[PDB]
RNA sequence: UAGCGGCGAGCGAACGGGGAGGAGCCCAGAGCCUGAAUCAGUGUGUGUGUUAGUGGAAGCGUCUGGAAAGGCGCGCGAUACAGGGUGACAGCCCCGUACACAAAAAUGCACAUGCUGUGAGCUCGAUGAGUAGGGCGGGACACGUGGUAUCCUGUCUGAAUAUGGGGGGACCAUCCUCCAAGGCUAAAUACUCCUGACUGACCGAUAGUGAACCAGUACCGUGAGGGAAAGGCGAAAAGAACCCCGGCGAGGGGAGUGAAAAAGAACCUGAAACCGUGUACGUACAAGCAGUGGGAGCAUGCUUAGGCGUGUGACUGCGUACCUUUUGUAUAAUGGGUCAGCGACUUAUAUUCUGUAGCAAGGUUAACCGAAUAGGGGAGCCGAAGGGAAACCGAGUCUUAACU
């Protein structure tokens, strides 16, 4: 049979042109008044997945 | 394709049992025991090729040290005396001369005396 | 061009079909694949599930001074198991159109070098009889052959069943293994024209 | 070439790792899977994205976005594969027959992928700024 | 994939497309006119097919051997060199095989068509109420009540009835589309207890069915149920008449058969463990993984008028088995009485990476038609373009009011 995509991972990552994955940052859902604006600004944009945990993403979704 | 393996195994066992030919008890006639003895024999064989060279040197040196003290010189002085007179002759031959040609050997000790 | 043995006519056949470098790997792969396609692969042993018997423990786990056993059917036991029992499987393997054509082009070109390819004009026995076909090959100086024809004559077909070393196949139905296997290849002028168009 | 004389290309085949066949094989006894542990066992190893009970990366990061439905029924046509239809008329049904875009694609767009030669009148189709410069420089008038 | 999902584990569509196969009708009823389409039988026609079958080609001589099909040398049939048998491997010795013919009788088919028996086609009328829908509780839909359409309903209710209603995924309105609440319908599709024929990069007696053999037997169990072991003399029984020892025995030894009887029925081959008989050397003052390097003697072979090989191994330096598990094992930690046989990284489909072969901005087909490993069939897939949550823009675009 075909491989089943880890759906949870499909909705949190997205494959860029080179091969790596973009993801949204943590710590930007609730408890924000105590957080400084500089944090909340830096956490707003999408960010690339690190080298260490790339293989864990690549396995979770083999069809990109 | 099924591979019945009765022909190959027997030839493997029979090859090793032939190497164990001579040993006492089960060692000669029982593969499972033989195989250990045959390996150990190899282990000891690899070792004693190194010891052959050590033992024979000791054996020669003993003969030279025996034959020198007949003529009144200790082995330690004899060899130093030969090396000061720059004689390249080894222990193997010195020991063989010391046994066979005594009249010859005497001249080597008389040469070692000079230095 | 390709000369004949009873005319000496210049059949101008294409360059890249009958005159290309012999690629060994491609041919090997295609003939191996053709062999692999011939297999039916109908065979089955029975796994420890499929063996007849009970799932009862022959003796209890502990207490008895014996090696813990779970069933009679386990492959370490006698009379049942075969750990990795094979099932009826399809051994046929895919070959690419361009690779199959490339391989035919490759082998069929090498027959021109080795002179196994004996191209001819009309080749057909008088009546459906083996005795005539057997006698007429002695004049042609042949024995083990693949007589490829465009217009497949029943006369010629029936006359070559019982002959072992002769095989009559239609120009449409040429194979990689056959062109390699047989010692000479007798092609009809129409068959060359058909195969030329087929392989292209 | 005879049926025996054939051989594969050097580098084609590579045997295969046969585990559990003596010391001389290299791998053999614990066939390349070490001593003990979950990974060594038959049916061993953990599932995908399992970091030993720690919250996995695909759960500790927030999900985002939504899958667009309009994005499924739109194509990105190359400027290279433009003049491959019917002289120089590329609406949608014409382009669809040429097998450049799928059947269920209503909207579509022509982008600057390079190279035009013939004059092609691109009707009933969205077209890019750089493509509009090229297609008109070739000859064909858009819309 | 879209979705569903302690949005975890996991589950997983439809639209649209390519194929195989194609076929539609009856009722909730009134006119003239009526056996004419239709089938459902009794049938009638060939063609059969099937359950018995018939014919069916052409080789000899030497050599080896127990025996010829073998070798060697010359023939001949072949729409028959599939295959099995025959004293070793047979185109031509036999049974078959290809090919041409068959059925008194029973039957399973496909068309004429006499027909107890059935209604044409055709205007009109009809169009399925405790129903659809709703509340409550469950279930089925990929869809876990979720914003949940759709269908099935246990329960309580309740329309319009074709200016009517259903649906188009909360819902509403416009458009489009269908017509529920009654029925019957072949083919493509699934299966093989069973009957043939044929084929295996299937097994060859610890395998293959549990079962090659009087096996679902012996035996075990109150019973449900479990469940074995056990193949081969030889070409042909020519299976050893007859003597001898012994208990008018078992068992042997001669004779005789046969190519052979260590092929004599406990019967092809006959390994190992294990147990003997005889020959050579060593062995009753000598300590230990029993070997290993050194090495006298003694016993045997060869050719030479001197040296080697083989067996043995007095004496002597070194030397604590193997596996496992371990920081670490001679360990007094694990496992093995020994031998023989069997016994463990596989198979299928998806996926990424390495090598290799093809073709190259292209590559490539899937099912399927195919007498078929060709050739069609590019439905699709993947690539050549990305950014963005998305509309959207695109060699740029996102971010932002805007970007040096
Ligand atoms: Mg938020
Ligand atoms: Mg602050
Ligand atoms: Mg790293
Ligand atoms: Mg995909
Ligand atoms: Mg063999
Ligand atoms: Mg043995
Ligand atoms: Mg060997
Ligand atoms: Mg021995
Ligand atoms: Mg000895
Ligand atoms: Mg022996
Ligand atoms: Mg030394
Ligand atoms: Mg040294
Ligand atoms: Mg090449
Ligand atoms: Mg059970
Ligand atoms: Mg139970
Ligand atoms: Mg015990
Ligand atoms: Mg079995
Ligand atoms: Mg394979
Ligand atoms: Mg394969
Ligand atoms: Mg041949
Ligand atoms: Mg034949
Ligand atoms: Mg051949
Ligand atoms: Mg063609
Ligand atoms: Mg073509
Ligand atoms: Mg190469
Ligand atoms: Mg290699
Ligand atoms: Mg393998
Ligand atoms: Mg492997
Ligand atoms: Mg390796
Ligand atoms: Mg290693
Ligand atoms: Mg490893
Ligand atoms: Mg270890
Ligand atoms: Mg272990
Ligand atoms: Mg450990
Ligand atoms: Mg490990
Ligand atoms: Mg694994
Ligand atoms: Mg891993
Ligand atoms: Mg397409
Ligand atoms: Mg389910
Ligand atoms: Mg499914
Ligand atoms: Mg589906
Ligand atoms: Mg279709
Ligand atoms: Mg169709
Ligand atoms: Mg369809
Ligand atoms: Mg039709
Ligand atoms: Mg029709
Ligand atoms: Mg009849
Ligand atoms: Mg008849
Ligand atoms: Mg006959
Ligand atoms: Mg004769
Ligand atoms: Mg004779
Ligand atoms: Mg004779
Ligand atoms: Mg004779
Ligand atoms: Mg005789
Ligand atoms: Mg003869
Ligand atoms: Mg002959
Ligand atoms: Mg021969
Ligand atoms: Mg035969
Ligand atoms: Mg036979
Ligand atoms: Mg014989
Ligand atoms: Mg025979
Ligand atoms: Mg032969
Ligand atoms: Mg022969
Ligand atoms: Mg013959
Ligand atoms: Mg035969
Ligand atoms: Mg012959
Ligand atoms: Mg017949
Ligand atoms: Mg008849
Ligand atoms: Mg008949
Ligand atoms: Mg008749
Ligand atoms: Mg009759
Ligand atoms: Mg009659
Ligand atoms: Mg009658
Ligand atoms: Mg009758
Ligand atoms: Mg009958
Ligand atoms: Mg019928
Ligand atoms: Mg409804
Ligand atoms: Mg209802
Ligand atoms: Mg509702
Ligand atoms: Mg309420
Ligand atoms: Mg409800
Ligand atoms: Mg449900
Ligand atoms: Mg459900
Ligand atoms: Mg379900
Ligand atoms: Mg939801
Ligand atoms: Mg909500
Ligand atoms: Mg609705
Ligand atoms: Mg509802
Ligand atoms: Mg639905
Ligand atoms: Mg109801
Ligand atoms: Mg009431
Ligand atoms: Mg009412
Ligand atoms: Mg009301
Ligand atoms: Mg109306
Ligand atoms: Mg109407
Ligand atoms: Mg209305
Ligand atoms: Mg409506
Ligand atoms: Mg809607
Ligand atoms: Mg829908
Ligand atoms: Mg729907
Ligand atoms: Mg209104
Ligand atoms: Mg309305
Ligand atoms: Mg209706
Ligand atoms: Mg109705
Ligand atoms: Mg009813
Ligand atoms: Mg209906
Ligand atoms: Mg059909
Ligand atoms: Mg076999
Ligand atoms: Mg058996
Ligand atoms: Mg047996
Ligand atoms: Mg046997
Ligand atoms: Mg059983
Ligand atoms: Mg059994
Ligand atoms: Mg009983
Ligand atoms: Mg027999
Ligand atoms: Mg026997
Ligand atoms: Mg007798
Ligand atoms: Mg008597
Ligand atoms: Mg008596
Ligand atoms: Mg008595
Ligand atoms: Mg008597
Ligand atoms: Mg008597
Ligand atoms: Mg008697
Ligand atoms: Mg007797
Ligand atoms: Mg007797
Ligand atoms: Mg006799
Ligand atoms: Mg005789
Ligand atoms: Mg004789
Ligand atoms: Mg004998
Ligand atoms: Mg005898
Ligand atoms: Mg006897
Ligand atoms: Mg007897
Ligand atoms: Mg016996
Ligand atoms: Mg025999
Ligand atoms: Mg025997
Ligand atoms: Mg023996
Ligand atoms: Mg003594
Ligand atoms: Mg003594
Ligand atoms: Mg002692
Ligand atoms: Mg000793
Ligand atoms: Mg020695
Ligand atoms: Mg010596
Ligand atoms: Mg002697
Ligand atoms: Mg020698
Ligand atoms: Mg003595
Ligand atoms: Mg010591
Ligand atoms: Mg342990
Ligand atoms: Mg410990
Ligand atoms: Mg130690
Ligand atoms: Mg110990
Ligand atoms: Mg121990
Ligand atoms: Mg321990
Ligand atoms: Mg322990
Ligand atoms: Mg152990
Ligand atoms: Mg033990
Ligand atoms: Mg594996
Ligand atoms: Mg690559
Ligand atoms: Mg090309
Ligand atoms: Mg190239
Ligand atoms: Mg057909
Ligand atoms: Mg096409
Ligand atoms: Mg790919
Ligand atoms: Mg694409
Ligand atoms: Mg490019
Ligand atoms: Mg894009
Ligand atoms: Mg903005």
């Amino acid at each position: 049979p075909k491989i089943k995509t880890v759906r949870g991972a499909a909705k949190r990552f997205k494959k860029t042109g080179k091969g790596g994955f973009k993801h949204k940052h943590a710590n930007l859902r609730h408890i924000l008044t105590k957080k400084a604006t500089k944090r909340k600004r830096h956490l707003r944009p999408k960010a690339m997945v690190s080298k260490g945990d790339l293989g864990l993403v690549i396995a979770c979704l083999p069809y990109a | 394709a099924r591979v019945k393996r009765g022909v190959i195994a027997r030839a493997r066992h029979k090859k090793i049992l032939k190497q164990a030919k001579g040993y006492y008890g089960a060692r000669s006639r029982v593969y499972r025991v033989a195989f250990q003895a045959v390996i150990k024999a190899g282990q000891y064989a690899y070792r004693d090729r190194r010891q052959r060279k050590r033992q024979f040197r000791q054996l020669w040196i003993a003969r030279i040290n025996a034959a020198a003290r007949q003529n009144g010189i200790s082995y330690s002085k004899f060899i130093n005396g030969l090396k000061k007179a720059s004689v390249e002759i080894d222990r193997k031959i010195l020991a063989d001369i010391a046994v066979f040609d005594k009249v010859a050997f005497t001249a080597l000790v008389e040469k070692a005396k000079a230095a | 061009e390709l000369v004949l043995k009873d005319a000496q006519s210049a059949l101008t056949v294409s360059e890249t079909t009958f005159g290309r470098d012999f690629n060994e790997a491609l041919v090997h792969q295609v003939v191996v694949a053709y062999a692999a396609g011939a297999r039916q692969g109908t065979r089955a042993q029975k796994t420890r599930a499929e063996v007849t018997g009970s799932g009862k423990k022959p003796w209890r786990q502990k207490g008895t001074g014996r090696a813990r056993s779970g069933s009679i059917k386990s492959p370490i036991w006698r009379s049942g198991g075969v750990t990795f029992a094979a099932r009826p499987q399809d051994h046929s393997q895919k070959v690419n159109k361009k690779m199959y054509r490339g391989a035919l082009k490759s082998i069929l070109s090498e027959l021109v070098r080795q002179d196994r390819l004996i191209v001819v004009e009309k080749f057909s026995v008088e009546a459906p009889k083996t005795k005539l076909l057997a006698q007429k090959l002695k004049d042609m100086a042949l024995e083990d052959v693949l007589i490829i024809t465009g217009e497949l004559d029943e006369n010629l077909f029936l006359a070559a069943r019982n002959l072992h070393k002769v095989d009559v196949r239609d120009a449409t139905g040429i194979d990689p293994v056959s062109l390699i296997a047989f010692d000479k290849v007798v092609m009809t002028a129409d068959a060359v024209k058909q195969v030329e168009e087929m392989l292209a | 070439m005879r049926l025996n004389t054939l051989s594969p290309a050097e580098g084609s085949k590579k045997a295969g790792k046969r585990l559990g066949r003596g010391i001389g094989s290299g791998l053999g006894k614990t066939g390349g899977r070490g001593h003990k542990g979950q990974k060594s066992r038959s049916g061993g190893g953990v599932r995908r994205g399992f970091e030993g009970g720690q919250m996995p990366l695909y759960r500790r990061l927030p999900k985002f976005g939504f899958t667009s439905r309009k994005a499924a029924i739109t194509a990105e046509i190359r400027l290279s594969d433009l003049a491959k239809v019917e002289g120089g008329v590329v609406d949608l049904n014409t382009l669809k027959a040429a097998n450049i875009i799928g059947i269920q694609i209503e909207f579509a767009k022509v982008i600057l992928a390079g190279e035009v030669t013939t004059p092609v009148t691109v009707r009933g189709l969205r077209v890019t700024k750089g493509a509009r410069a090229a297609i008109e420089a070739a000859g064909g008038k858009i819309e």
